[PDB]
RNA sequence: CUGAUAACUUACAGGACGCUUUGGCUUCAUUGCUUUUCAGGUGAACUGCCGAGUAGGUAG
């Protein structure tokens, strides 16, 4: 038994990634005063490109979901007609169960990232033997990927502009209650807990 | 004038700039890149070329050869403007020697101008060029940010007397020749961006590559690294920056062309006055504002020559 | 004269000059070219000049700043290559004695007598030494000799009973005629062209192999296809071991070892032996039929030229120089029938 | 005489010559040709001379410089090939003993009796030798034999019981009849061309295989097509393994092995055994009916030639040299009915 | 006699020949011909002989040597073929019993009596064997059997309970009549021509295929189309799998198996059974109406032959030889109207 | 009798027999012929005989050998084809009861009464059996059945509630009349024709399809045009798929199924049912008015034939045989005017 | 507002029989396609930790 309060980015000229980034940034900023790992992310009309002009917030107990939209961020946005919000509607049991997992192995393929991986492998060569020759590696020739459709998150403790990127896999229409994470999530290392779209 | 079949042949003949990675054990492997295409769930290929981890330095090897193919045109059609052009070049040869163009061509070889962007955020880079015909030792230019900046920094004792001359003989002596084999060592930082030449693809970022030791390597063009050592033209109405020696002194990154056919300082109005320019070189002395600065451009455009038909 | 059906068969049959790349392992691969597209700038004369004024404002500073792209075939020496090996074969036969078709046995008998008189009076030594100074100095490479360190020519004649004939670095050593006229290499292979021109059923086949030392990644210039009218600068190519490779032509390298004609009114530089002494660079032609030193103006005076070869001595200003040219045109051509 | 319906059927039935490039790997490939475009000079006599003086200035010194482009077919040996292999079959039959149609059964007797009297008196040795010498000396290659190192000919006769009769390198070895007429080879296969012509329902089928060693990517010269009336020099071709390959004629390799006629007014060269004795090179035909030595001037006095082949002996000047020409035109025969 | 409406229907109905090229893969593709233009020389008797002198000097030694083009269809075995497969079907019927039209019940019962009396007295063995000897010796191939290594014939009759009848190489094995009498083949295929001629509504449908082993790319000779009036040899063709193929006639293959007529004044060779015994080679027709041994002068004595076929014993030279001709003429019969 | 105007319509309506060549893939193309020119000998009796002596001195031994050309249409099965399918439709109707035009209501009532008495007294079995026996044994192909391995005839009758009527290999199996009377469908298609003759406005359509196994590229014989006044032997053709095809005629394959008449004075062979019994093999017509057995010597006696058909009993040799022949002529006939 | 005002052409059909177009053939000499060329990532998707790990995970 789940509920959702949708937010629609209204004014018809908006880099939806830049909006969805800060919306998930304040969901990440949410649940740090209270260690609660309950709520999903639910991108409803995720297209081939340009993530859709609204976002649903399918949730757990619903004492959290309403509380999630009482953060004085969405309030301070609301005085200008930017967002339009719904009244916590029941999920119908006839719905698609898509998993919105942040892959994070996309940035194991960038040379800046592969430099990190080799440098790690070189530091933990203290598992003794022959200290491996760092000339025995090749960025393949055609490292081909789909689809990953990235956002624009930034770190808060440090001034590092990290970027998390979400995929759209679908299976097994019921799993756990919930387990999730700080960044909403459908990924957290144990459960592939899908989202009712 | 412009007699319907007039063609000169280039004197500066550059090659491809083959990139190489030197490891700390003194063994040189060709620099290899990777090409990612995005297969959006139901073509657009982007290439990435960074310096691999634990690399000592980067070698950039190419060969430029100065020849004497500016004395006589390749096709003339009419032997009336022929002797005019042969007289014009040998008058320029005698009156105001080949020192200026030679030095200007040899500065942007011996300072790494042909690397274009790979010198940016680099600690130090050293250029060694082997000339021919030569009799002794390799001419080496050490760290070219601190030591060599201006002309006078290049005009030191044991290097510059004997390699600017041998370009002057290679332009004057009919069936004359000079072959410089240039080799630059970039000391780029840990996993820096290398910017090679990008191929056309009529409509993003797929490079020009050749196969060295069975595997592909980015190449930095042939007509790009020739258009780099001929970024010489700065005798255009006033002066801001050295341009590529075209006919209409065309700028690339900004999409305008200085030396318009309207301003009367482009290679077609300056050419057709040649018979006048033979006059002012006959007796002393040439005013070095409209004469020397135009004869420099005229000769600099003859070295890029072919074709001036109709 | 010119009896409506006179033809001659050519007396020098060259071949295509196959390029090979030899590596420091003493192994050979075919030299392979690629077709690349490049971005030129609008530097054509008639893109900002009508005839020969200034245009409407369609040649504005925006219009002449757009790069016009060409697609050309780029062939260069691969990195780590030792040197380039160019190989062809030439055949000297005696198919200038008797015309292929004659039609009338009064001009035929004239021309067989004229060849026999030229042979016996002023022999084939001049034309032989001239035709062999183009095979042995690498004129058939055309452009690849400009900006080359050293090129050595090794040629294998037939019939022969000994070693190979090899001319080493040909920029310093073999410059003049006397430099070629040395010990083991000229008295014996100028003879066997003279015995292959003077004798019936005469033959001399040379297999020529030139080694080019070009600089690092140096540009190699083969011949081009005609393409009777984007892709300009398309190379003539043939298949070696499955791989396509550029070829430098068969007819181009026949017009390399037949650029001996410096007997045209005054003198500048040797032309290719044509009827109307056509120069390709200067697009005018020396020996225009007005001057009366083209082929047909000299041929029709054959019965005159026989009477000058009656007794001593042949004048070396306007008879030897003209009969050289006449015989040089009988060696090449066919047909001159009208 | 010549009774309005009189045709003969030919005795010698040759075929196409398939060219096969053979490599050092002991594999064979069909020799392929390519349509190559090229740039010749303005070298035609009619361009710069009208009739028979000088052209008015539309044909200036610059108009004779622009090279006219031709499109020809180029066929050469590929680089790294061992030799060229030329295969054809020839079949000698007994189709000269009786005319195909006769119309009058009094002139059938004359021509039948004439062939019987020629057989019994002056036998088939001369014609059979002159036919087979052309088969075994490589006349049927025409021009590929010239500018070649060495060429071997191996032919398998039928019916036969022994080794294939190998004629090795034919330049130094076999030049004259006595070099051909030696021990192991020749006397056994000149009979079976006699016993083909002499006996009723007689037949001999030779399959001739020649190997040409030409120089490095030398030019192969096959037969060209007519095209009844740009592209000059179109090669006649057949398809081997769905790949087009040049052919060197069928009626061209019959014209080759029947170049016998040196029994004509003077005597210079073997002509192709025709009626009016057409020499293709020197266009004027020997055995013109004004001479009275052509086929119809010889046949219409056959009743004279039946008198001479009884009494001992016959003169080898104006009897045997005419009877040879007679049988040479009955072997090619068809049709001479007026 | 000859009652103004007398016609017979034919008894032997052959079909068109189909040439297939069998490859070493044992796959069969149809034989295809091409049309090639070729250069002959002026060989016609009426180009240098009016009647019977030498003509106006437009046909001199110059104009008699100008080569004239013809155009011909060339059909040959392709290079790398195993053998040619020639397939057709022949049908023996009993339509020689009653006339198709008779008009009068006086000649009808006469002719029906004459067939029954011939059938009874001297049976079909002679004719049946003669018709079957040149279905099985490949006479129907006409010209291709000459200049061929060996040809095998396999035929499948109907009705039949057994294995296909096979005559292997018909050059050495099968020459004479007796040689066709092998123990296990011949005696039971003569029968089903004797009991398909004799019995009412009788039948025999032979399907015959011959394999031809020819030399290297040798010419195959099919049948040529008439063209009532430059083009000699326009071959008769049909479409197999969308490809045109040369056919060798429908009536020609019937005029080959019916060459059995050697019962004429003397006897040289078998003629095609006609009313006036026409020989197409020697254009004079033997068995002329003047002799009184033609069909129309033998038929009109029919009432004579019915008397002779009722008493002992029929003289095997005048009566039997004429009864053979009568019945062999009724077998292809049609039509004796006047 | 013969009242100057008296016409009957047709009761058997056949069609054109469309030839189709069918391949091993079971795709059917139309059959195609070609006009090929050929060279024949001088075989005519006219060219070497006056009457009945010897020719002028222009028919000499050389003049009797210069072969003369003709131009003949040639149709054959193409190479590699499986077999030939021949398709047409017969339509039996009840247009033999009353004359189409009659002019005088005295002979009309006579002929209607005569048909009714022949219907009730004698069966339609005899005529219908003789009619059906040569729609189902391939008489309608004439000469294509001769020199052919086997032919199979499948017919789709109408009106019909069931399957298709099939006749397999017709050379051994279906030879005699009893072989047709065998098991299943025969007893219902000799019926429904008698319904098509007995019932007023009765109708029976039979669509026939024959398969022919001819030898390899065998000769096919269609019907030829007339050409009244050069191409001798021009084939009758029609358009299928926009290409021409040989046809075998409408009236030829009506003259095949209507070969009943073997009651003519004695008997040798069944003829075409004409008035004067015209034979084509021999060009003398049997059953002509000097015998008094033609259609006009039998019809004028029609009234007499009624007086025998009422009482017992008709002798099956003269009276019944002529009543069969009358009705065989009534089915085909039109028009018995004069004039 | 028509050379106006009205108008049933019907019935029946067997083109068939026979055929040899063929003989001979030389397309071939000559050939230079050439000259000059910038495709363009402002900085920008980072640093760990677990893994024996060019396997895969994950925080910020």
């Amino acid at each position: 038994k789940w509920y959702y309060k949708t937010i629609t980015f209204l004014p018809e000229l908006c880099n939806n990634e830049s909006l969805a980034a800060k919306c998930l940034r304040v969901l990440h900023g949410f649940n740090y005063q209270y260690e609660t790992r309950n709520i999903g992310v639910s991108f409803p009309l995720w297209c081939d490109a340009t993530v859709g002009k609204k976002i649903s917030f399918v949730s757990k107990n619903k004492i959290e979901l309403d509380l999630l939209l009482k953060q004085h961020y969405f309030v301070q946005m609301e005085q200008l007609q930017y967002f339009h919000i719904s009244n916590t509607v029941l999920v119908p049991e006839d719905c698609t169960y898509v998993s919105f997992r942040r892959c994070q192995s996309i940035d194991k393929l960038t040379a800046a990232g592969l430099a990190r991986k080799i440098r790690r492998l070189e530091k933990r060569a203290l598992s003794r033997g022959e200290a491996f020759d760092p000339s025995s590696f090749a960025q393949k020739e055609h490292t081909a990927i789909a689809h990953y459709h990235s956002l624009g998150e930034s770190s808060k403790q440090t001034n590092r502009n990290f970027r998390l990127n979400i995929r759209m896999l679908s299976e097994q229409p019921r799993e756990g209650n919930s387990i999730f994470s700080s960044y909403g999530l459908a990924n957290s290392e144990n459960s592939f807990q899908p989202v009712p779209l | 004038k412009l007699p319907t079949n007039l063609a000169y042949e280039r004197s500066i003949d550059p090659s491809d700039v083959c990139f190489f990675v030197v490891w700390p054990d003194d063994r040189k492997t060709p620099l290899t890149y990777n090409s990612r295409t995005l297969l959006g769930q139901m073509p657009h290929q982007v290439d990435f070329c960074h310096v691999p981890y634990g690399a000592s330095h980067i070698e950039c090897s190419f060969s430029v050869s100065f020849s004497s193919e500016l004395r006589q045109p390749y096709k003339c059609n009419s032997s009336k403007v022929k002797q005019t052009l042969v007289q014009l070049v040998e008058l320029y040869e005698t009156k105001i020697g080949w020192t200026e163009l030679a030095t200007r061509y040899l500065m942007n070889i011996c300072n790494g101008k042909w690397l274009w962007k790979n010198t940016r955020k680099a600690y130090c880079w050293n250029i060694v060029l082997t000339p021919w015909p030569w009799n002794g030792e390799k001419v080496g230019f050490e760290d070219i940010r601190t030591n060599y900046t201006s002309r006078q920094d290049f005009k030191n004792n044991k290097n510059w007397s004997a390699i600017v001359e041998m370009i002057k003989t290679a332009f004057s002596s009919t069936d004359g020749l000079a072959i410089f084999e240039v080799r630059a060592t970039l000391h780029l930082p840990t996993n820096a961006m290398v910017r090679p030449s990008q191929v056309f693809t009529e409509k993003s970022r797929v490079f020009q590559s050749t196969t060295i030791d069975g595997e592909r390597s980015p190449i930095l063009g042939a007509f790009k690294t020739g258009a780099a050592i001929a970024t010489i033209d700065d005798w255009y109405p006033e002066a801001t920056e050295p341009l590529r020696v075209g006919r209409f002194g065309v700028h690339r990154e900004d999409v305008t062309c200085y030396r318009h056919p309207s301003t009367g300082k482009d290679f077609f109005s300056i050419l057709q006055q040649a018979e006048h320019y033979i006059e002012v070189l006959s007796a002393n002395k040439t005013p070095a504002q409209e004469t020397i600065n135009d004869m420099h451009f005229l000769m600099a455009n003859l070295i890029k020559g072919g074709m001036f038909q109709h």
